[PDB]
């Protein structure tokens, strides 16, 4: 009931759908029109069916609970719950057995390679064109033949006799004629004469006929097609012992019944090694379907169906629409169709009908179930009301809006809410705020359980009546209920796992969601109009995940690189920027006055200088020197003052700004010192390595604290706009003029038509783009640091330089609707304002970039749909595999004897494959070592330019990855756990910058997708020296090898593709690895060249550049999963011997398995990630992607069973997804209280 | 295409509707004792109008949230 | 490409049922008055060559070889005969279902549910009255569709008595929007089918086919 393992399918055969059926529907009535109740033996009918209403029987005798399990004597209805109307089946039995449409219409029809005919033969049997002859007895039709061969020559014999004796009497006729008339006399001669012909014509055409029907009764085989059925005809009564034939589906049921499925198997194999080529290729689709019954116990007789199930009538439901109209299903139509044949074909064989009016009947029969099974499949659908056509079975589980893509996958909840978002700034990272009314509904239940367990309710219903009514007495109770009691938010669309975040509700007065100010980098949510769904966790786990896994404050780090998102952002940036800045020239600044004065600016604590600060006399930014006791010092401070001790009680002076006092002190007890402005990359820095370093509860504290002095400060910053804040720069109008000068002479050119438009637009916007970078230079230069735009800009707390360029100066050169710039820049600032013409020309650019970035997420999303489908396996199964395999990464560039820039995506975060060895072997680093920024400094310090990290793509698990092969995790800060769905987090965190990516989406999409690229650069085959062929329009490259033979030659390589930069030159020598041409290596032929781990490790590269490129940063490890998910299958060309397809896509262990033969021939392939999905060894989850029928037909007749390792398909059924908390390991544990602990009590 | 043109092809298409029904109906009744105006269908026009108006995405609900938004709608 | 897929789109789309069954009732050539007497002659004898080896069958008196087989010969014959004329009577059956066309009930079932109708025809037809074998099942074929089309046309059941009125509520419907023009009220149908004016209100509420889950809206 509870529990599940592997999941198998099969063919429903006939005895197995009588098994399943509760009774017979064999009327082709829904419900009586008057009293609405359903009536007996048709559609919906309470005696098969059960029950209409809870505790109901037809007439209406036993309405009580008492009385279960009895059946009324009256009608003969079984009185239970009205639920077993969505799980009790009905079943027709058909008077002439009908085939299953879904081995026939299908690609090849499964139906007619068991029993070896053409689909159009097959299809002419089955619907009653033809006649199939099912067994013919070639001893016995051999035995007697020599008797009925001698009646079939008297018979002959008879009719030549006859065409003689004719012939002679019309001669005799024509001669009588001549006689008697003896010009006119010749024609009547000719006419005899065509008389005559006409005679023998008729003779030698009946003689044909005669011996064409001996022909065909002689040459009798199974599995033999009749064009005329003449020859039937005649064949029909006379010889009535050697052979029988039927047209129809029941013909096949004898057809698979007179079968032994080994010969075809021991033919097949004997067909697929002498018959090599078109007919072992013909064989081969065979060799699967045939081979299929062999291994899988279910027969090929559950093809034809002498019964057809009946979906449950609550699936199909007929209830009445508001306003007396009646809202039915469909398939009521079409069983009812299919009901109505059968019951006319049972009356049309009790009478004794003629077979061509029965035969019909079985075909329109035949063409009812197919189009009931599926509708549209064959020829012209039916159609109901307006000629649309009706939705059939099938049609319930194919198509975007069927099942799986929509109706299994997503579902609106209880215990659920939305409302309109608010950054609520006063709450700690772990709170969120809630409407009181949205949340006084959204735990309804919760406080009603207190108020009925205090004395606050009487009774639940009275309860019930005071939380509907909202009085005073429950809102002291609500807090009461919601402490400590979390909440999960999710924004719609939800491109990462932080996209979800659990918070503890705070009740607020309003209508609006009150969001913690640092998540909104994680939700990607703007407060212009934005609404989060709430959910409440019931279960006590639920509850306690909520609390334990997806609580804010445990997720800071991204689990794309392990960067803090949850860190100060837009206007936290420029309040601890303005905090932190120290600036010359300022009030109450230490100066340290020379012999004359004091130092003046001294301070005995931070709390003098607050005290000093409060009064208009210190400002918050000056250098200053206050003696600090509390904040742990500098580590060369430390070093040099104390070196033995710390500082908790140890006095130490500074030389910083209060600003940057009250920074640290927000900041850990135990933590060193900044003394450095906050730049949003240096807050990062900073909260990255306190994250590292401290626990996460910790660095949650301290960026709240952050927080609220960010925000404190953002005011007191001085940032705003004003007209007279926003400054154009002096130098614009000087440079823009003395661009127009030489624009001027360019445009004159192009006038004048010395210079071509390309050449001209080329030049005027190169001069216009250096202008355009000029004012820009000139923005940057003339602007003062204590400028808002500046600050806004230069913090790095939004926008960028582009911007400030735009809005100070000029916007620059815009693009036309194609992406080609116009020549003619906005010369004005958005401050100056723009010309109508500026404005209409900038329209472009807006409107291109709303649209292109208005289909990006759509586009993204549908990337992500796969990029998640793909890697639905990928989960941390065991600890380790106990492997020493692993990928090289370099680390360092090349020595300095120069440190590499990518190490934090590549080889951060990562367990080392091998023990870290040197020139001499002062072996530094051994193995299981995390690889943190002191063990790779550590490594660089050692003098090593490359180390062995232990990857995924080199990871020797059974089922998904072993924890240890993966490295640590970005989101926990330890080792990756045990239950860890490394896969779907790879999948969100590479899924989830799609919208932030502005080469570009297409290339990534082609990359991931392993589809040919838009420039197919070639690789080398060989290493050698290359020679310039200089040919004609295009390039000739080629290749003189080393090792001694022939050099590579392509036809026709691309000019304007552009040949790789080392450089290129008539008389190098150039690597196996070096792509040819500067641009895309195709996928396929990188693998097939070099192999594998080459191709893993540049999809990876090329898959990180353009994300390098884009400014966001995803760990290598990520994008490894994914292309692990590609190179992880083998393409056979032909071996096996033994239900082993040539040209079959196959897995590697279990091809392995069989292959090593410790009583096969496979290469390795490179596969999209849709051709992964496509042949998954799943098939639920492969019905759910796309092509339903196409795969589930074949898993049927297959018998293949899925084990519920994917999540994807464990999302499907609701069962308890095996990822994460759902391994045996965790589902399954006993906690007991401690002995030491029970005593003790 | 506006208004005018827009209700102008489903009077159009209502009228072609008609001609058909006309071309039967001067088809079944007498030569000369007919009358026009006693036989002719109201139907086909008055249904190609109403069903302009009745489900058809290009008349609109009018974005009555302001003026401005009806003068733009 | 276009051309070949043309062609194989002219193959495929080959039968279409109602071509399918043409063809079938295309062959067998129908009869004349002389033929449907002598098979309906031929057909009684057998039923009455059956009614008589009932008698020799069950009650005794094993008869000599020759009459049996002779007996059964004519059974043969009558099987043969009513065989030959329910597949030459069929263009009938055809061109009666092309009358009822689109009228809740498919326009396929009609022509067997038109059979039925006709072999009852077969059962009950006399010869010695000698009248024209369409012009006699014409009744059988008419009342055999037009009692499938009150039952199975619709997806709730209605009888033909309880339906007639809704089809004649139609007709006269029709010939009130064709002859005044514009639409009559339940009232005037109540005057014109002689009712109480609250029964034309529950006749409609029947009258409304029912309307599915699954439409584009
Ligand atoms: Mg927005
Ligand atoms: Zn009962
Ligand atoms: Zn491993």
């Amino acid at each position: 009931v509870n529990f599940f393992d592997e999941l198998r399918i099969g063919l429903a055969t006939a005895d197995d759908i009588r098994n399943w059926s509760y009774g017979e529907v064999k009327k082709p009535e829904t419900i009586n029109y008057r009293t609405l109740k359903p009536e007996k033996d048709g559609l919906f009918c309470e005696k098969i069916f059960g029950p209409t209403r809870d505790w109901e029987c037809y007439c209406g005798k036993y309405k009580r609970v008492r009385f279960k399990g009895i059946i009324c004597e009256r009608c003969g209805v079984e009185v239970t719950r009205a639920k077993v109307r969505r799980e009790r089946m009905g079943h027709i039995e058909l008077a002439a057995p009908v085939t299953h449409i879904w081995y026939f219409k299908g690609v090849p029809s499964r139906l007619g390679y068991l029993l070896d005919l053409a689909p159009k033969d097959l299809e002419k049997i089955i619907y009653f064109a033809a006649y199939v002859i099912t067994s013919v007895d070639d001893e016995m039709r051999h035995n007697e033949l020599s008797t009925l061969e001698a009646e079939m020559a008297v018979e002959k014999k008879a009719v030549e006799d006859q065409r003689d004796a004719d012939l002679e009497a019309r001669a005799q006729k024509l001669e009588a004629d001549l006689a008697e008339l003896e010009d006119v006399r010749r024609k009547v001669r000719d006419s005899g004469e065509r008389e005559m012909r006409q005679l023998r014509d008729r003779a030698q055409r009946e003689l044909d006929r005669l011996d064409e029907i001996w022909n065909t009764f002689t040459k009798l085989a199974p599995k033999q097609l009749i064009v005329d059925e003449v020859l039937y005809r005649e064949l029909q009564d006379r010889y009535g012992e050697y052979f029988t034939g039927a047209m129809g589906a029941e013909s096949i049921k004898k057809l698979i019944e007179n079968f032994d499925i080994d010969a075809e198997a021991e033919s097949l194999r004997e067909v697929i090694r002498s018959g090599k080529g078109q007919k072992k290729l013909r064989a081969l689709k065979r060799l699967k379907v045939v081979a299929a019954f062999q291994q899988s116990g279910n027969s090929p007789m559950g093809m034809v169906l002498d019964a057809v199930p009946v979906i449950p009538p609550e699936l199909r439901p007929m209830v009445q629409l508001d306003g007396g109209r009646f809202a039915t299903s469909d398939l009521n139509d079409l069983y009812r169709r299919v009901i109505n044949r059968n019951n006319r074909l049972k009356r049309l064989i009790d009478l004794g009908a003629p077979e061509i009016i029965v035969n019909n009947e079985k075909r329109m029969l035949q063409e009812s179930v197919d189009a009931l099974f599926d509708n549209g499949r064959r020829g012209r659908p039916v159609t109901g009301p307006g000629n649309r056509p009706l939705k059939s079975l099938s049609d319930l589980l194919k198509g975007k809006q069927g099942r799986f893509r929509q109706n299994l996958l997503g579902k609106r909840v209880d215990y659920s809410g939305r409302s309109v978002i608010v950054v609520g700034p006063q709450l700690k990272l772990h709170q969120c705020g809630l409407p009181k009314l949205m949340a006084l509904e959204l735990f309804k239940p919760f406080v009603m359980k207190r108020l009925v367990d205090l004395n606050h309710a009487q009774n639940i219903k009275s309860a019930k009546r005071m939380v509907e009514r909202q009085r005073p007495q429950v809102w002291d109770v609500l807090e009461e209920v919601i402490a400590e009691h979390p909440v999960l938010l999710n924004r719609a669309p939800t491109l990462h796992r932080l996209g979800i975040q659990a918070f503890e509700p705070q009740l607020v007065e309003g209508k609006a969601i009150q969001l913690h100010p640092l998540v909104c980098e994680a939700f990607n949510a703007d407060f212009d109009g934005d609404q989060m769904a709430v959910h409440l966790p019931l279960s006590a786990e639920a509850q306690a995940e909520a609390r334990i896994l997806m609580l804010s404050s445990n997720n800071i780090l991204s689990p794309a690189s392990g960067k803090p998102l949850a860190m100060p952002r837009l206007d936290m940036v420029t309040g601890l920027y303005y905090l932190t800045t120290l600036v010359e020239g300022a009030t109450g600044e230490y100066q340290a006055a020379t012999k004359d004065a004091p130092e003046q600016g001294v301070y005995s604590s931070p709390a003098e200088a607050i005290m000093a600060m409060d009064r208009g006399a210190l400002s918050v930014r000056a250098k200053i020197k206050v003696r600090l006791t509390e904040l742990r010092p500098p580590t060369d401070l430390e070093a040099q003052l104390f070196e033995n001790g710390w500082k908790p009680g140890d006095a130490w002076t500074a030389e910083t700004t209060l600003g940057r006092v009250m920074f640290n002190e927000l900041l850990p007890k135990s933590y060193p010192f900044v003394n450095e402005q906050m730049h949003k990359k240096v807050q990062a820095r900073i909260i990255n390595d306190l994250a590292e370093r401290f626990p996460m509860i910790v660095v949650a504290q301290t960026v709240d604290k952050l927080k609220d002095a960010g925000f404190y400060w953002a005011t007191r910053s001085g940032v705003t706009v004003s007209m007279a804040d926003v400054l154009v720069p002096p130098q614009k109008q000087e440079i823009l003029e003395r661009h127009e000068a030489e624009a001027d002479a360019i445009e004159r050119k192009y006038q004048r038509g010395a210079l071509n438009h390309t050449e001209r637009n080329e030049s005027l916007v190169k001069i216009w783009q250096d202008a355009t970078e000029e004012v820009g230079k000139a923005l940057e230069e003339f602007y003062p640091a204590d400028n808002p735009i500046i600050t806004i800009v230069k913090s790095g707390a939004t926008g960028n330089l582009t911007q400030t360029r735009t809005l100070a100066g000029m916007k620059g050169l815009v693009t036309n609707p194609k992406g080609e710039f116009i020549p003619r820049p906005i010369k004005s600032s958005f401050r100056e304002g723009l010309t109508v013409l500026e404005y209409f020309i900038n329209t472009h650019g807006a409107r291109k970039g709303l649209a292109d970035t208005a289909l990006r997420t759509a586009d993204s999303g549908y990337l992500t749909r796969r990029l998640v489908d793909v890697s639905q396996d990928v989960i941390v199964r065991e600890h380790d595999c106990e492997t020493e395999r692993g990928i090289n990464v370099t680390l360092a560039e090349r020595g300095p004897d120069i440190r590499d820039a990518h190490v934090e995506t590549s080889a951060f975060a990562r367990t080392l494959a091998t023990d870290a060895v040197d020139a001499n072997g002062n072996v530094i680093i051994e193995r299981g070592h995390d690889l943190g920024d002191p063990a790779i400094d550590a490594l660089l310090a050692a003098g090593i330019t490359t180390v062995k990290v232990r990857s995924v793509l080199t990871c020797t698990s059974a089922t998904g990855v072993c924890a240890m092969c993966y490295g640590r995790s970005m989101a926990t800060g330890k080792l990756v756990d045990i239950g860890e769905a490394v896969g779907i987090v790879a999948a969100q965190s590479i899924g989830e910058p799609g919208t932030q990516l502005t080469g570009g989406l297409p290339r990534v999409q082609e990359l991931f997708e392993a589809r040919v690229p838009r420039n197919k650069a070639p690789i080398a085959d060989v290493a050698g020296r290359v020679r310039l062929e200089e040919s004609d329009k295009f390039f000739k490259i080629t290749i003189v090898p080393d090792d001694g033979g022939e050099e590579v030659v392509y036809d026709k390589l691309s000019k304007r593709q552009r040949l790789r930069v080392g450089v290129l030159s008539d008389g190098d020598h150039v690597e196996v690895g070096d792509q040819l041409m500067e641009g895309a290596a195709d996928p396929h032929e990188v693998l097939r060249v070099q192999g594998p781990r080459e191709v893993q490790i540049h999809l990876v590269k090329e898959v990180q550049e353009v994300y390098r490129a884009q400014g966001v940063s995803i760990h290598d490890k990520h994008i490894e999963v994914i292309v692990r998910q590609m190179l992880r299958r083998v393409t056979i060309i032909d071996s096996g011997s033994t239900e082993f397809l040539p040209g079959s896509l196959t897995e590697r262990a279990e091809f392995e398995a069989e292959n090593r033969r410790v009583v096969a021939a496979g290469r390795p392939v490179l596969m999209g990630i849709t051709k992964a999905s496509l042949a998954t060894d799943s098939w639920l989850s492969a019905a759910s992607f796309q092509e339903t029928t196409r795969v589930l037909t074949d898993a049927a007749i297959n018998c293949r069973s899925d084990k519920l390792n994917g999540l994807k398909e464990n999302v499907i059924i609701g069962k308890l997804i095996p990822a994460g908390t759902g391994i045996s390991r965790y589902r399954n544990i006993q906690v007991q209280p401690t002995e030491e602990a029970r005593a003790a009590a | 295409r506006t208004v005018g043109e827009l209700i102008q092809n489903q009077i159009r298409v209502g009228l072609s509707r008609m001609e058909r029904v006309v071309r039967e109906r001067m088809t079944t009744q007498d030569v000369e004792a007919i009358t026009p105006q006693t036989l002719i269908n109201i139907r086909p026009v008055v249904a190609a109008i109403k069903e302009f108006f009745g489900t058809s995405q290009l008349s609109q609900f009018m974005d009555q949230n302001n003026p401005l938004s009806g003068l733009t709608h | 490409a276009l051309r070949q897929a043309r062609k194989d789109a002219e193959l495929t789309a080959s039968a279409d049922s109602v071509r399918a069954y043409l063809k079938q009732i295309g062959k067998v050539a129908l009869l004349n008055a002389e033929e449907e007497v002598e098979l309906a002659k031929r057909i009684e004898a057998g039923l009455y060559a059956t009614q008589k080896l009932a008698e020799l069958a069950e009650k005794g008196e094993k008869l000599p070889v020759q009459q049996r087989r002779d007996m059964q010969w004519i059974c043969r014959d009558g099987d043969r005969a009513k065989n030959h004329l329910l597949e030459a009577n069929l263009r009938l059956v055809v061109s009666l279902a092309k009358r009822y066309t689109g009228r809740g009930m498919a326009f396929l079932d009609l022509i067997q549910e038109g059979n039925l109708g006709l072999i009852r025809a077969v059962e009950k037809f006399d010869y010695t009255k000698g009248y024209k074998f369409s012009t006699y099942a014409t009744w059988w074929i008419r009342q055999a569709i037009t009692r499938a089309m009150a039952d199975q046309a619709r997806t709730i059941r209605i009888p033909v008595h309880m339906v007639e009125v809704i089809n004649k509520l139609g007709r006269i419907q029709r010939e009130l929007l064709q002859d005044l023009g514009r639409e009559p009220t339940p009232e005037e149908l109540a005057k014109e089918m002689d009712i109480t004016p609250e029964k034309v209100l529950e006749i409609q509420q029947y009258a409304r086919e029912p309307i599915s889950l699954d439409q584009t809206i």
